[PDB]
């Protein structure tokens, strides 16, 4: 999306019609702001389970020829929520 | 899962590029797509399965030309029969085995 | 009491608005509130969840908390990471969850009362949120959705109207115009393939019910709808929800009603307790058998259930029984110790076995514990080996059986005459599904059965009906004479490409079969067809031959059947002489020499040779199949329209023969052409009067030739089937042809008239006199030898030829103009995109194709003389694949026909010139908008080998000039490049 | 309980573990029998497996 203005942090530019074209090309929008490099700024931030909701984003992918339904690996064990936060942040 | 992410890491096009889950002895797919043109494989060894066999898998499209099944302790050549089923008119094929399947 | 109730008085609105939807909506709201469906009003997403919390606490009799209800909504009910198929799996299998109550316990959560349907609660609500919606809540769950249309809305347009969260539960997409009403599942296909899965509720006599008011009044009872939606909706693993047609559910409930009544009367092991189901073949009896088996499994007091067919249908359908997963479809094969182990093993609650395995078990073992147990039997495909004897062992070595039958073979009035009949074997005709209304409901097609009274020599012997002499005095000369066989061969080789719709080179085509009653006939036939095709190819070095194959082994071995069917061939290879056996072997060697196959005629290669021939006769790669006794009962061929018979047949073995054509394929195939060389129409009348009234045969077959020439008015419905010459005179007089139609309503009416014309055309295409009349358009003046030889080909006396010369057909150039005009109107309504109403005859546009070979053949024949207006004739013929238009002109406006000697030279000169122009224009495609040469050349050659182009192939940016990271990517020039290249590949589909 | 085997349903055993776990008088030695959890993919799988 930025082979040429390259931005470390990105925006909520909202243009869905433009969003669906990598959703036809790579089949998946990462998100507006739920990329890794944006998430790498707010590390150690409570809480960590938003990554589950992060896996909701590329798993939309119903158009076309999904190849999704894949990323159910990172479950939670885990014994306390702060254990989960510290371990996954590390 | 690790196979799909493995093939996804290497900057490969989305086009039709996939693997489906299942077993070739139980869910042989895809017949309709297509008679293939090149295949490689690493079938595991001594992979004993249901015997011998309770369904009509003698009378499928690929084991009836052989004449007999591949029983439990000799469960290897079902893979190579399934391999030679999905082949073109010209394209070669290559599989691995161990030489202990000798006359058996 | 039942689901499909018989006695139903009907209602009548007038009304009670004639046209509108919202008043019909209020009508059905009033009707369901009369029936006991609660109409409440919910308008938001969260109040749905509030209603669900209201209902599930009533159901399970428990109390949630707000955090607990939230945890149940999150963890089990509404995980957002799940699709429609997951919730379908939940409502059909996973209907129980387990929930932690906050006093530290774990109890069950139901969804639907799967065993006590009346304890469920029902609700009805209305629309939100491009259409009108009426939704039924089943314990607060949206499962049944009903839309609405106008009155004159076509049923095809009823699908063309195709987030939120909890509308991913729906199963039954009931659709109606207020006059017709159908129901979907799974939202399967687009509008092109929805009509396969369009069903109708009806009464048990199969008479249809279409009116939406009485559809609602009958089919939408709570005890009806819940039992349908729970019990008769099979989630076949995976991805599929198979939901039946109503006669199957009716037959199943008749079965279980008779079982329950027979056990309450304690009247077992008797034909009073028995009975039978006689459904016609093609009704999908296997799924009904499985449902009966699963419900006998679900029964209370039943120990063992058995399902028995003939060999070796068994293990094939046994692996086709995988509706349940796993379905416990166990076999011994052939393990009587294993079968009694399966008797000793528990909860394989369905067992499939043969009559031979059962008989081996009974004669080998007579001390089983099953002999005083509750046992259910279902049988199918009864031949006559153990038809009474295994039943005598069934009477002898059992005490408590409920024996039921599925068949297409009634026995009682005149079938067998020497056996125990079906009603005396089984009992009551519990429920039947005759062929008639199945034909009416578009599952199979109609008949045209004609005898070929064509030879006055053997006319008395063909029309002979003395069954004693036809059985006995059948020989090789009075009934298999070489002149007789020769004229049969000449008839079928003249009429093949007409009856298989191969009148054009680019036509699709169909394959055909020819079955007889004697092997020596077939041994004559193979050499006969081969030699006469050799002579036909040597007549003018132009005749396209036909690949003709044949197969048989041995024999009419026993009686094996009633009167009258095919005696089944066994698998003994060389039981006949080598005058038959090595003849077959040499035919198979020629088959190997032409097709590069490996099957010998041993005990192994012959059977799989039969299977391989069966598979490759299906794909229209075998032109003609000569048949002795195979391919008549269990073989299916969806691409086979025409059957030829030189044999005398009987009640319903002949019906099994006629079933080998009538299966539906598309709108081209309309009915099966039965062409017999011996008259058998009275046997057909016998079969249909056996299977219905005198109205039944007029429902089934056909009307006569003139009754389709000038059409007819149907005596039942009073429709105006106007007629061929009628519609011809209509289009000549009404429309000042060719292209003087500019008002849009008369454009639409001209489209409708021309579509009706081509429909009647395709119906008439299978008629011999109509073929002779069309081929009369190639008159000679005089050339009397050729004219008389033509009339001898079509068996035309000059008496009838007087009227045939008198009757005049419309001009073919006019028809070219009409079809071009129809194609132009279709292309004009192909742009954007009173016009969303028009019926399109897409299929016969897809039919009757010319793949440039007949075009270049005419151009080579276009001497030399005319040289300029022949380009105008080619621009007349340019339609159907017209997008390759101008460059064909650029082959002939640039080069010279004097440079090209014959057909093949101008053909590969056209290929060379097309490749050269394609490369040269592809250069301009590169140059025009900065196309990266290797990437774009790779893309276009991929699209050409792929035969179309796509906006996928997502490395297309490598073809693209500069940059589409940018958010102001404005299809620049992506849509322009893409439209140009799809126009380019449309210009070069296949060529180059 | 051995009389009513294969009877729907099976999760009453969880409630069965409520019974000896009362045991507050005296010197409990309870809070022990949390081993038999549920996996398990359908309720009929659970019923058939635990009954077997």
């Amino acid at each position: 999306i930025e082979a040429g203005t390259d931005d470390i942090k990105d925006d909520a530019i909202k243009t869905k019609g433009y969003f669906i074209y990598p959703s036809q090309l790579f089949c998946n929008v990462a998100a507006k702001a739920n990329t890794n490099d944006r998430l790498n700024a707010d590390l150690n931030s409570i809480f960590v389970a938003i990554e589950s909701s992060a896996y909701g984003y590329p798993s939309e992918a119903d158009i076309k020829g999904l190849f999704a339904d894949f990323d159910t690996t990172s479950n939670r064990l885990g014994n306390t929520v702060k254990d989960k936060n510290a371990r996954l942040a590390a | 899962n690790l196979a799909r992410m493995n093939m996804f890491l290497h900057n490969i096009n989305y086009d039709k590029f996939d693997i489906k889950l299942g077993n070739t002895l139980t869910e042989p797919h895809f017949r309709d797509e297509k008679p293939f043109d090149a295949i490689v494989s690493n079938p595991p060894y001594s992979v004993k399965w249901i015997g011998s066999d309770d369904p009509t898998l003698i009378n499928d499209e690929r084991f009836a030309p052989a004449g007999v099944l591949a029983p439990k302790s000799k469960a290897d050549f079902a893979f190579v029969l399934h391999a030679l089923n999905y082949l073109s008119a010209k394209g070669r094929a290559a599989i691995v085995c161990f030489p202990g399947i000798f006359y058996r | 009491n039942f689901i499909v109730l018989d006695k139903y008085i009907k209602a009548e609105p007038t009304g009670d608005s004639y046209q509108s939807e919202s008043d019909l909506e209020r009508e059905l709201i009033q009707d369901l509130r009369n029936q006991g469906y609660e109409f409440i009003s919910v308008k938001s997403q969260s109040a749905m969840l509030a209603n669900v919390r209201e209902q599930l606490q009533n159901l399970n009799g428990v109390v949630f908390n707000d955090s607990e209800w939230r945890r149940f909504t999150e963890q089990y009910l509404d995980n957002p990471s799940d699709g429609i198929l997951d919730k379908t799996r939940k409502i059909h299998i996973d209907y129980i969850c387990d929930f932690i109550f906050d006093d530290e316990r774990l109890e069950n959560i139901y969804l639907i009362d799967k065993k006590n349907l009346m304890r469920n609660k029902v609700q009805i609500i209305q629309q939100f949120e491009n259409r009108y919606d009426v939704t039924i809540l089943v314990n607060g769950l949206p499962l049944v959705q009903i839309e609405l249309k106008k009155r004159g809305v076509a049923i095809r347009e009823a699908f063309n109207q195709i987030e939120n969260s909890l509308f991913k539960y729906l199963q039954l997409f009931v659709i109606s115009n207020g006059t017709d009403t159908r129901y979907f599942a799974n939202t399967t296909k687009r509008d092109k393939n929805s009509f396969d899965f369009t069903m109708n509720w009806a009464k048990s006599d199969n008479t249809l019910i279409k009116d939406l008011k009485d559809f609602t009044a009958t089919c939408f009872q709570k005890h009806t709808l819940l039992n349908v939606l729970v019990n008769y909706s099979v989630f076949d693993s995976s991805q599929t929800l198979l939901v039946m047609r109503p006669y199957q559910i009716a037959a199943t409930e008749r079965i279980l009603w008779k079982i329950k009544s027979s056990f309450t009367a304690k009247n077992w092991s008797k034909p009073e307790s028995g009975g039978y189901i006689w459904h016609t073949t093609g009704s999908g009896k296997t799924l009904t058998s499985f449902k009966a088996a699963r419900l006998a499994t679900e029964l209370d007091f039943i120990d063992k259930v058995f399902f028995v067919v003939d060999r070796k249908d068994l293990d094939y359908q046994t692996m086709k029984e995988y509706q349940r997963f796993s379905p416990d479809s166990v076999n011994g094969s052939e393990n009587t110790a294993g079968l009694k182990r399966n008797l000793d093993k528990d909860d394989n609650k369905i067992i499939v076995t043969t009559i031979q395995k059962l008989n081996n078990l009974m004669k080998a073992e007579s001390d089983l514990p099953v002999y005083n147990q509750q046992v259910v039997f279902i049988f199918d495909e009864c031949h006559r080996s153990q038809f009474g004897e295994a039943q005598k062992n069934l009477k002898k070595k059992f005490k408590r059986y409920y024996q039921f039958g599925f068949t297409g073979t009634p026995i009682f009035p005149e079938n067998a005459l020497g056996s125990e009949t079906t009603a005396s074997v089984f009992g009551r005709e519990l429920h039947s599904y005759v062929i008639t209304d199945a034909i009416r409901d578009e599952k199979v097609l109609k008949f045209k059965v004609d005898y070929n009274d064509v030879r006055p020599q053997f006319k008395s012997l063909e029309t002979e009906t003395d069954e004693k002499k036809l059985s006995a005095a059948e020989n090789q000369q009075a009934f298999l004479h070489p002149m007789r066989i020769q004229e049969i061969t000449q008839y079928i080789l003249n009429n093949f490409r007409q009856k298989t719709h191969r009148t054009f080179p680019g036509s699709k085509g169909f394959n055909a079969m020819l079955a007889v009653s004697s092997v020596d006939a077939a041994k004559a036939y193979y050499a006969t067809f081969k030699r006469l095709q050799e002579e036909a190819a040597n007549k003018s070095a132009t005749y396209k031959p036909l690949r003709i194959a044949t197969i048989f082994s041995f024999a009419a071995n026993e009686e094996q059947n009633a009167i009258g069917e095919i005696s089944d061939e066994t698998f003994d290879t060389s039981a006949m002489d080598s005058s038959a056996k090595e003849f077959l072997d040499a035919a198979i060697r020629e088959y190997n020499s032409h097709f590069k196959t490996n099957f010998s005629t041993d005990s192994n290669g012959f059977q799989n040779y039969y299977r391989d021939l069966a598979q490759r006769v299906k794909n229209q790669d075998i032109d003609l199949l000569i048949v002795v006794g195979m391919f008549l009962t269990g073989f299916d061929a969806p691409t086979l329209n025409t059957l030829f018979v030189d044999k005398n047949l009987r009640y319903h073995g002949l019906m099994q023969a006629f079933s080998r054509t009538n299966r539906i394929y598309d709108a081209t195939k309309t009915f099966g052409n039965i062409v017999t060389f011996r008259d058998l129409e009275r046997s057909t009348i016998d079969a249909i009067t056996l299977f219905g009234d005198k109205n039944t045969k007029n429902v089934v077959l056909e009307k006569s030739y003139t009754e389709y020439m000038e059409g007819f008015t149907d005596a039942a419905t009073g429709e105006a089937k106007r007629g061929f010459m009628t519609v011809v005179s209509e289009l000549e007089q009404r429309f000042p042809d060719p292209t003087s139609i500019e008002s849009e309503k008369e454009k639409k009416d001209f489209v409708k008239l021309f579509g009706e014309y081509l429909r009647a055309e395709n119906i008439l295409q299978n008629y011999d006199e109509f073929a002779t009349l069309k081929a009369l358009q190639q008159i000679d003046l005089s050339d009397p030898v050729a004219v008389e030889k033509f009339k001898a080909e079509h068996y035309v006396d000059d008496e009838k030829f007087a009227e045939l010369q008198t009757i005049r057909l419309p001009a073919d150039r006019k028809i070219q103009d009409y079809r071009s005009a129809y194609n132009d109107i279709r292309d004009w309504q192909r742009r954007e995109k009173d016009w969303d109403d028009v019926v399109f005859e897409v299929d016969l546009l897809k039919s009757q194709e010319i793949n440039l070979d007949y075009i270049l053949g005419l151009i080579f024949e276009h001497n030399r003389g005319e040289m300029i207006e022949e380009v105008k004739r080619l621009i007349r013929s340019s339609l159907g694949n017209r997008a390759k238009e101008g460059l064909v002109v650029d082959f002939i406006q640039q080069t010279n026909l004097d440079d090209l000697p014959d057909k093949a030279s101008i053909i590969d000169a056209f290929f060379t010139f097309a490749q050269r122009e394609q490369q040269r224009e592809a250069e301009a495609l590169i140059k025009e908008e900065n196309l990266n040469e290797d990437a774009a050349k790779r893309y276009i050659r991929t699209s050409l080998k792929r035969e179309y182009a796509t906006e996928n192939g997502t490395e297309l940016n490598e073809t693209l000039p500069k940059l589409s990271p940018l958010n102001p990517q404005y299809k620049t020039k992506k849509q322009a490049v893409f439209q140009k290249i799809v126009s380019f590949i449309e210009k070069f589909k296949g060529v180059g």
